[PDB]
């Protein structure tokens, strides 16, 4: 997952108030363009390309009705219940598939940097980062469990495939460290990391390159 | 004689048995201990000290084979090949040989199955006969039990006789020792593609042949199993578990006593009924005694073992039980969380249930002295193990079977790379793809299959491309790469068109497009290097 | 199994004279007799095999004739038998001579 830069609150959230109003009332096409600015047409939790998608409350509307029209709590997740049932990661799984969970011990990607907690092995698994103990380990282990970041075969398979496709280019660049001088080589690595902003599963591709 | 005594004391089973036969205690006990002794492993599994397995098979002028020699593993051998390579022929040859053991365990001088003059002789055999030669192993005391089945063609220049005496001799040891004192017996079974068949609901509970121990050998090598026999046997077990026989004896004893008092009181009309009840009591006691005498697992325990086996091995089945619906007894299953009848199961589920149930029934019946009867010895042949199984089940089937039946030698045939991904290359015997029936020796593949990717097994072991060659789109990424290499790594008009076609057909987040993108990036970097080096 | 001379004694003293057996046997003999040294036949089979699509039917017929000749050659002196064509002719003559109104 990426560290996300939340910026400005959209105007429509000013009007609607918790208790009286419901999420069925509010227009969703008003909210999207700021999330699409924030995230870049990519999922908040898994970093797939968004096509079937929904506005996700990080703390859910049932348990936390206070945080219903609050800009910090909203995220663009993959999957859409309205179109087609049986989606098994991220927003939909957090509710249905993952059982009990404590909401406090999860990586909220606007607040926290994921990179400290999560590591992306080139064999395709996401794991806790090297040397976590106690509470930070519990957050890493539960973010992985509750968003189903390994247990979905579609996601795991797609992520492995992508990283394995670039691993020729990774090995070939690091050989040419020796022959090239530093300014040439550091320009090349900048240029490859420039590409992967526009790519799916960017954090996994980042860990392969750096 | 002194020589037999020396060999017998050296641990030779045949010599010990011959001394037993001539003197007909010590020699009997030696033979019994050879068969019965074993130990419990570190894993808690019983292991016989003297294992029984097929070691080698040779086929001469048999069906497609002019000459074929196969070494088999003690635990698991998997035979793979294209259609029409003779995988089934190999299993049939083994089954016919095993029939000679079964026949002679059942009856002295029983005859097993012979080779067919019409089908089993190779069509262009110069010698106009066929031979199936097998060598079995039974512990260090009996390292070699050679058997040969032979059949001459119809035109009959000379008769070639089968040599089956060693099979008979060994089977005689099992039969005779068992007659004196109950021993555990080896299971032999063949499961061919005929195991797939419709379930008849009309459970004809016959009389009570299904309760007899040697019913376990009935139709063992016929290919289908007898799932109907299982159902009848299982319902029988259920009825007996719900009703204790001793209470019936106690009740019958009380009824006999009450009737005897009435006859003693002057009511001569009930004397006929007393005699009938005394007969029934004697029969009940005898059955109880025979049950007691047979040292057999209780019906409750037998039921539990089989239920556990089925539920462990068959993924969709969590529970199996007997209902008393309306009048008739019905076997029900919890399948995918729902209670259904056997007739409501899918064909895949039923076929696999049938295999495991049948095998478990036979093992329980043949291994009464084992704490876990499924840890008995035997040889089981399974054709097309993946028959009707979804890929997910194919990933679990071998593991589940070997866990449930740890001392059975499995000889299996498969077309499934998914199955092969769970098996070591040492267990695999592959036919060469261009085998025109003259390959003397089946061999292990070069690549390790266990833990390998499916795509690699397909290409390296099964000689099948990862993409279908008869589809144009299957070639596009390859062609794209060639175009890139032809134009010094630069994306020309032709490469761009094909790139767009790939993108349009497979989609923006397709593996194919990502690979294409990767190729562009690596080629650009290679060219940049080349320019820097030139300057 | 093939026919052999002492099959003439099979079921001779009960079960003989069944119409269905005749019809089956007669059709069989007809099929065989529709369309001769072994070495010459072996040479002809070899020549025809070398030529082999249109001659494939002829090759199969000649291979059958060769096999039959070898079998007759291999067959024992005690089990000596007339050709299937001759057998057929004799039976036909017998039927036509004996049976009322069948010519
Ligand atoms: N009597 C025979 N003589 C020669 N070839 C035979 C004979 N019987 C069967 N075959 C060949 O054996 C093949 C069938 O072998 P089989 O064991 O069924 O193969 P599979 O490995 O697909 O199970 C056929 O392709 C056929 O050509
Ligand atoms: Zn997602």
């Amino acid at each position: 997952m990426r560290e996300l830069a939340r910026l400005e609150r959209p105007e429509i959230l000013d009007q609607y108030i918790a208790g009286q109003n419901d999420w069925m009332e509010i227009d969703q096409s008003a909210v999207w363009p700021k999330l699409t600015e924030m995230q870049g047409g990519f999922c908040a939790y898994c970093e797939c390309r968004l096509n079937r998608c929904h506005i996700e409350h990080f703390r859910p509307r049932g348990k936390f009705p206070a945080l219903t029209f609050i800009w910090n709590n909203l995220f663009g997740s993959c999957g859409d219940s309205r179109k087609s049932g049986g989606w098994s990661r991220c927003g939909i799984y957090k509710d249905n598939g993952a059982g009990a969970y404590n909401a406090d011990d999860l990586i909220k990607p606007d607040e926290e940097n994921p990179d400290d907690y999560l590591l992306f092995l080139t064999t395709g698994e996401v794991v806790p980062a090297i040397g976590l103990t106690g509470r930070a380990l519990k957050k890493a282990q539960e973010t992985i469990r509750v968003f189903n970041l390994n247990g979905d075969i579609k996601l795991f398979g797609s992520r492995r495939t992508a990283v394995q496709a670039i691993m020729p280019n990774v090995e070939y660049l690091y050989t040419l460290l020796e022959e090239f001088d530093e300014d040439d080589w550091n320009e090349m690595l900048r240029d490859e990391l420039e590409k992967i902003e526009s790519d799916e599963y960017k954090t996994a591709l980042k860990h392969a390159w750096t | 004689t002194k020589q037999y005594e020396r060999k017998a004391k050296g641990g030779n089973l045949l010599s010990a048995f011959e001394l037993y036969q001539r003197n007909s205690g010590e020699w009997f006990e030696m033979c019994r201990d050879y068969i019965q002794d074993g130990h419990v492993d570190e894993s808690g599994i019983f292991r016989p000290d003297n294992a029984f397995y097929l070691r080698r098979l040779t086929l001469k002028d048999f069906r497609r084979f002019s000459l074929l020699e196969i070494k088999l593993e003690e635990d698991l051998t998997v035979i793979i090949g294209n259609n029409g390579k003779g995988k089934t022929s190999i299993l049939y040859a083994i089954a016919k040989t095993l029939s000679w053991f079964v026949a002679n365990i059942l009856k002295e001088g029983g005859s097993g199955q012979r080779l067919s003059e019409m089908t089993d002789i190779k069509n262009d055999a110069e010698d106009r006969y066929s031979d199936v030669s097998s060598t079995f192993f039974f512990g260090k005391g009996l390292k070699s039990v050679p058997i040969r089945l032979s059949r001459s063609a119809l035109g009959t220049a000379e008769r070639r006789d089968s040599e089956v005496k060693p099979a008979k001799d060994l089977a005689d040891i099992w039969r005779v020792i068992n007659e004196v004192n109950t021993i555990n017996l080896p299971t032999f079974a063949l499961y061919n593609v005929e195991r797939s068949q419709p379930f008849n609901r009309n459970i004809k509970d016959n009389t009570g042949r299904r309760e007899e121990r040697f019913d376990a050998y009935s139709q063992t090598l016929g290919g289908a199993g007898r799932f109907d026999h299982f159902v009848e046997w299982y319902i029988y077990l259920h009825k007996r578990t719900v009703s204790d026989i001793s209470s019936s004896i106690k009740e019958l004893e009380q009824q006999v006593n009450d009737l005897q008092r009435t006859v003693d009181g002057g009511m001569v009309s009930v004397k006929s009924l007393l005699e009938q009840m005394k007969f029934k009591l004697s029969e009940a006691i005898e059955r109880n005694d025979a049950a007691v005498s047979s040292r057999v697992l209780t019906e409750s325990v037998q039921k539990s073992i089989v239920e556990k086996a089925i539920c462990s091995v068959v993924p969709s089945i969590s529970n199996i039980w007997v209902e008393m619906i309306t009048g008739s007894d019905l076997v029900k299953v919890t399948n995918d969380g729902h209670d259904v009848t056997i007739d409501q199961l899918s064909d895949g589920q039923r076929v696999f249930l049938s295999l495991v149930a049948d095998l478990a029934r036979r093992m329980v019946m043949l291994n009464p002295l084992l704490e876990n009867p499924l840890e008995g010895r035997g040889i089981v042949l399974i054709d097309e193990i993946e028959l009707h199984l979804h890929p997910k089940w194919q990933q679990e089937v071998i593991l589940n079977l070997r866990s449930a039946f740890p001392n059975i030698q499995f000889i299996i045939t498969t077309h499934s790379p998914i199955v092969l991904s769970t098996i070591e290359k040492r267990c695999i015997r592959e036919f060469e793809p261009n085998d025109d029936g003259d390959q003397s020796f089946l061999d292990s593949p070069d690549m390790q299959t266990k833990g390998s990717e499916n795509a690699q097994i397909l290409e390296q072991v099964m000689n099948v491309h990862s993409t279908p060659p008869g589809i144009a789109e299957s070639h596009w990424l390859g062609n794209f790469e060639l175009l890139l290499l032809d134009n010094s790594g630069e994306l020309d008009n032709h490469s761009q068109v094909l790139y767009d076609q790939i993108k349009a057909h497979f989609g923006i987040d397709s593996i194919e497009l990502k690979k294409a993108d990767s190729l562009i990036r690596i080629n650009k970097m290679k060219n940049k290097l080349n320019k820097i080096r030139a300057e």
